[PDB]
This record gives C-alpha cells, structure tokens and sequence, in this order.
C-alpha cells in the first residue's frame, strides 16, 4: 500500500483525537450489541445477556482498549502493517477462527463511533483515508495464503 | 424481521431528520463515491460525481424519497419496494455488496450530524432497518 | 422469495434423495468439517469429528431431518424454523457465514450423486432455498 | 501456504481431468445464472437477458475458457500464485472494481461443476485441497494491500 501525505496525516490526526479506552469500549460493545453472533468469540468475557449487560461489562471495556491499542500499533508502523500484524493474523485465524466478515463489522462500528465523536470534521476525504487504513488492517488480520 | 420497537425507533429518527433529509442523502452519496470508488461505475453517466454537484444533490433527494417509501411500507418491505427491487436487482444489476455500502455511508452521515441518536440499541434498529431495505431490494435478483 | 417453480424443484430433489438422506447428511457434514475447519469449534464437544464416525452420522441425520422439515414448511420458512433459529442464532451464536458453508457442502455432496439434476436453473432454485433456510435460521439473532 | 504432496497431486489431477472449454463455459454460465448481478461485469457480452441466452452465448464460452487457463497459471505455479496474479488482481480490482465476494461465488460454481463431473472421485479430502487452492487464487485476485 502507498500512503499519500493526506492519508498519513489524517490517520495520525484521527487517533491523536481519540480516547482509546472510551472509543475502544464503545466500539466493542457496539459490535456485540448490533451484531450479537460476535459474542460467541468472547465466551469467557463476562455477562453478555443484554445491551445494558454488555454496556457495564468491565471485561468488554478492557478488551475494547486492547483493540484500539492494537490499531495504534498499525498507526506506528504504517509501511509495515502486514508484518506488524503477522502474529495477530495467526491468532484471529488459526486459533480463534474469526470469520473475516466480522473484522469488517467491527471496523464499521468503529467508524460510526468515530463519526459520532468527530462530527463534521469526519468528512468524505477523511473517512476515505480511515477506510483505506481499516482495509489494510483488516487485510493484514485475515488469513495469509501468501 | 423488524420488531415494533425497531419500527418506532426508525420512524422517530425519520421525523428528526426531515429538514436535513435531502442534504443527508446528498452527502451520504458523496461519501459512498469518495470512500468506495467501486460504486462510481453505477453513476458515471451523470455529468459530475463531486460531493456537492447538482446531480449528486438531486439523486440524494431521490434516495431519501425511496427510504421514505420504505418507512411508509415498513410493515411489509418486500411488497412495498418491489418496483425499486425490479429497478435495482434486475434492470441495473446492482451488486448486493453495494447496498450495505450505501447503508453504512447513510449511518456515518447520520452519526456525524445526530451523534446522540446513535445509542447501541437505536443503531441496532437502524441497521436492521437498512438490512431489511437491502433484502427487499434484492427480491427481484433471481 | 421462492417461486412455485423453485419450491417444486426443491421438493422434487428432496423426493429423489429420500432413500439416502441420512447418508447425504453424513457425508456433507464430513465435507464441512474437513473443507472448512473453522466449523470444528461448534462440534468439538463430541470426541470424534472425523467423518464416517457415529457423531457425524447421527448429526448428519438431524440436519437432513431439519431440512425436510424446512421443505415441509417451505411456504413460510420464518415461522417453520422458529425453534431451530432460536437454537442456532440465539443460544449457539452460530456465525451466519457458517450456514452458507454447510449449504455449499450439501450441494456439493448432492452434485456428486445427482449430476443430471444440477442444471443451472435447478441449482439456482436449490441455492435460493438454502439462502432462505439460512435467513430463517438467522431470525432470532437480533 | 505450504502444499502437502497430496494437495499438489490432487490439484494437478483435477485439472488434468477438466476440458477447459467445457468446464470453463459451464462454470461462468452457471455463475451468471445462479448469481445474475455478476452479469453487469460482462455488459459487453451479448444476450444475457435469459438463462437460455447465457447458455448459448459464445462470448461466455470463450471467456469461460480464459478463466480456466488463468487458473492453469496457478496450477503450474503453485508456490508463486500471488506474483503470477499481480496483473489479474489489478484488472479485477483496480480497473473493473469487481466486488471480492464474486470471486467466491464463481469458485463455488466451479466447485459444483467439478463435483458433478468427477462424482465419487470428488471426496471430502479432494474438495479440501481444491478449496485451499481456490482460497489462495481468490486472495491473489483480490485487492493487494501489502
Ligand atoms: C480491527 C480489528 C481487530 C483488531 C485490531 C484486534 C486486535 C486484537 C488484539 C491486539 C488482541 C490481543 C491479542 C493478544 O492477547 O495477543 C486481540 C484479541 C482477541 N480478539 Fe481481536 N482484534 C480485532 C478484531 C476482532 C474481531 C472482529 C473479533 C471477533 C468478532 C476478535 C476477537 C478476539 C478475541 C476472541 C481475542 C482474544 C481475547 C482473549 O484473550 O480472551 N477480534 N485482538
Ligand atoms: C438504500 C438503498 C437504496 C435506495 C432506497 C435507493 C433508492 C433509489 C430510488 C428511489 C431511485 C429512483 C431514481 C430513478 O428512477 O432513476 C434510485 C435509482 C438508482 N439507484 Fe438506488 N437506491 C439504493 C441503493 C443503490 C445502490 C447501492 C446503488 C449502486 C451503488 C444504486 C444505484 C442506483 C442508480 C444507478 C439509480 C439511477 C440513477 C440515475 O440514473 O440518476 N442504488 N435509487
Ligand atoms: C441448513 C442449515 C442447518 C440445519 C437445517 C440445522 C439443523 C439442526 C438440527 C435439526 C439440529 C438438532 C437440534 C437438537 O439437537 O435439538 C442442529 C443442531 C446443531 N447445529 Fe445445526 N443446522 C444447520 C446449520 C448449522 C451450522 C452451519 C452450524 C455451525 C457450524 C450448526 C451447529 C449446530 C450445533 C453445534 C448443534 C447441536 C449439536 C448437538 O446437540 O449435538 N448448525 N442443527
Ligand atoms: C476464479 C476466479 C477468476 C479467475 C481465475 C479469472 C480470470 C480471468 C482472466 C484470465 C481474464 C483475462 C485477463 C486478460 O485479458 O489477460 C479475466 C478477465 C475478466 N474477468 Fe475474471 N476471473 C475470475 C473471476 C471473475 C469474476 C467473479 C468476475 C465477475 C464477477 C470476473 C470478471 C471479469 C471480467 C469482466 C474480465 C474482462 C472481460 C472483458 O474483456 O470484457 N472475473 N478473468
């Protein structure tokens, strides 16, 4: 992948503006509520009976923070994302067997959480750079056949 | 299938957005064209695809008109959107992947302007709504 | 939505298999487990996932037992598979991509035995049937 | 991707059993019939308005054959599929914007066409290797982010 300057700086700017714990937790909660079959991957993560239960789950808040810091890792290694994610790819595919469409679902929840926070600053060109970044990330997390 | 709860929440949002509905559609479309340029092909026969152009503005109204019809026909989306299904799924042969693309851009725009409306629970109903619109629109594929 | 033609092609196929349904269920579940091991996680509570073993056999039955029921209730799959949807989508949180995988392996097993029945138009009807089965099974997710 | 000797031998003998014109034509016709939106990608291919029109269209027959010969390039180069498909990826993604779900739909049609021809010889083990091959081809045809 080849980053333009706008893409590179948009990505750094977006993350510089995010509370990783706040955004992480909202994002993962959002995904387990809007797409409930994703709960099954997180079987030992406490109570997930209902919206309000997912919302007050300390473990889901903790893991949302982890996801966001995992993303920040790609932001710190923009030109080496595949390699940076090689171990994460193996976990999510070989051990956890996460169907790749779930990566897109979680990505979409993040975008909408980000959209609601940044408002008018989260423009089409900005969402463009953010989607390109998530696309690269999602591609690096999926099974590597090459 | 949309619950009574989901239908109440959809209608509620639709009331909140009336003043901006035309504009929501225009910008959502500009998002789709910029962020997912695989969709540009469907609309390249217009004169201009830029986020604020006359054709994007006009078509954005039209999309929101169709979604308004969806809201009117929420109790039976398959029956209610059939002419739009014949248009999108048969005549234009729109790849079903594209419907979820547009839905997502519409939610993104709605979130940027209406952040407080997007609780998890509300978002779930909105998503179920857009999913059911896409299934309705897919009726006439095959 | 399935046309009268689709329902007819599907009932005829099911009529043709009737004899070997348990066996077809057996081999098709064995294909899924081998060809798509991401599915093993759902059945790891057995102590033999290897195809040709009784758990695969006994479970292959009930799957085909589930489809003939589905065939019986083809006019309203939503209502006819409510309890199974509760079990799959709710309780077990089966990822929906998986319904597509099993459907595929069932068609493939059938293709190897009933090649003459797999004309393009008949395959389309089968695929609309399995898709509608998957959507009905998906009902109780959310 | 590490091919076992069985996987290599199987892919080779599947393809040695296929008439590229017959199987390729049937696969593509099957895809345009079972998943009719795929037609829009071949808009300049003639009468695609009916299943009987698609069946008897010689453009589809010609292009079906081309698909099988493109697959053959992966069969002859099983350890270098990504590089072999670099220009094909650019074509299908960058130029023609083919949604990647369609690669899998086509793959599934080919599978069902192969299953019907091969019969009992197309065992679960044989289908295992075939799908692994197709997974790798499909990944290679998709947009390359890395
Ligand atoms: C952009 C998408 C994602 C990113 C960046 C991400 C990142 C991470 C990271 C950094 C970890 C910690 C791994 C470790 O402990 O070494 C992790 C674990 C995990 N992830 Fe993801 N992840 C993503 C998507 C998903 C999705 C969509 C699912 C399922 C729906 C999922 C399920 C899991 C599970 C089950 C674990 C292990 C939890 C545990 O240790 O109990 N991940 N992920
Ligand atoms: C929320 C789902 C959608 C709704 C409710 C919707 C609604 C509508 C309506 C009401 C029209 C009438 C305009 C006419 O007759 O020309 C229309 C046209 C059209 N739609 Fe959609 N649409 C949706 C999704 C999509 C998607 C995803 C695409 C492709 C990426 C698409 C492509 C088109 C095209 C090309 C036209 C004709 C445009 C023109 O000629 O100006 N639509 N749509
Ligand atoms: C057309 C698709 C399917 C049909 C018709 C179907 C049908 C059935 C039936 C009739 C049962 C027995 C229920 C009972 O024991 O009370 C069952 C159980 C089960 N299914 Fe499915 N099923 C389908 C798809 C799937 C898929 C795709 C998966 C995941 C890979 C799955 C996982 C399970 C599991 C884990 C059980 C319980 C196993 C047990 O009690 O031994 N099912 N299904
Ligand atoms: C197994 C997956 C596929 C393989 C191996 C494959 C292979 C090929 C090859 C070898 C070509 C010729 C490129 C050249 O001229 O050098 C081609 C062209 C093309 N392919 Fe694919 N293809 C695949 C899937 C698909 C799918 C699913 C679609 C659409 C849904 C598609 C649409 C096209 C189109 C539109 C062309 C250009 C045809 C024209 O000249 O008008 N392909 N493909």
């Amino acid at each position: 992948v080849v980053w333009t300057d706008f893409e590179r700086a948009t990505i750094a700017d977006i993350f510089s503006k995010l509370d990783y714990e706040a955004v992480g937790g909202a994002t993962l909660a959002r995904c387990l509520i809007v797409y409930p079959w994703t709960q099954r991957y997180f079987g030992n993560f406490g109570n997930l009976y209902n919206a309000a239960a997912i919302m007050g789950n300390p473990m889901i808040a903790k893991h949302g923070t982890t996801i966001l810091h995992g993303l920040d890792r790609a932001v710190k290694n923009m030109d080496n994302i595949k390699a940076t994610y090689a171990e994460l790819s193996v976990l999510h595919s070989e051990k956890l067997h996460v169907d790749p469409d779930n990566f897109k679902l979680l990505s979409d929840c993040l975008t909408i959480v980000v959209a609601a926070q940044l408002g008018k600053a989260f423009s089409g060109e900005v969402q463009a750079a953010f989607q390109k970044f998530l696309s690269v990330v999602v591609s690096a997390l999926g099974k590597q056949y090459h | 299938s949309l619950s009574s709860k989901d239908k109440d929440a959809v209608k509620a949002l639709w009331g909140k957005i009336a003043d901006k509905a035309e504009e929501i559609g225009a910008d959502a479309l500009g998002r789709m064209l910029a962020v997912y340029p695989q969709t540009k092909t469907y609309f390249s026969h217009w004169k201009d695809l830029s986020p604020g152009s006359a054709p994007v503005n006009k078509h954005g109204k039209t999309i929101m008109g169709g979604l308004v019809d969806a809201v009117a026909s929420i109790d039976d989306l398959n029956a209610g959107l059939l002419a739009l299904s014949e248009l999108h799924a048969f005549t234009l042969r729109v790849d079903p992947a594209n419907f979820k693309i547009l839905s997502h851009c519409i939610l993104v725009q709605l979130a940027v302007k209406f952040p407080k409306d997007f609780t998890p629970e509300v978002h779930l109903s909105y998503d179920k709504f857009f999913s059911a619109v896409a299934r309705a629109l897919a009726e006439k594929y095959r």
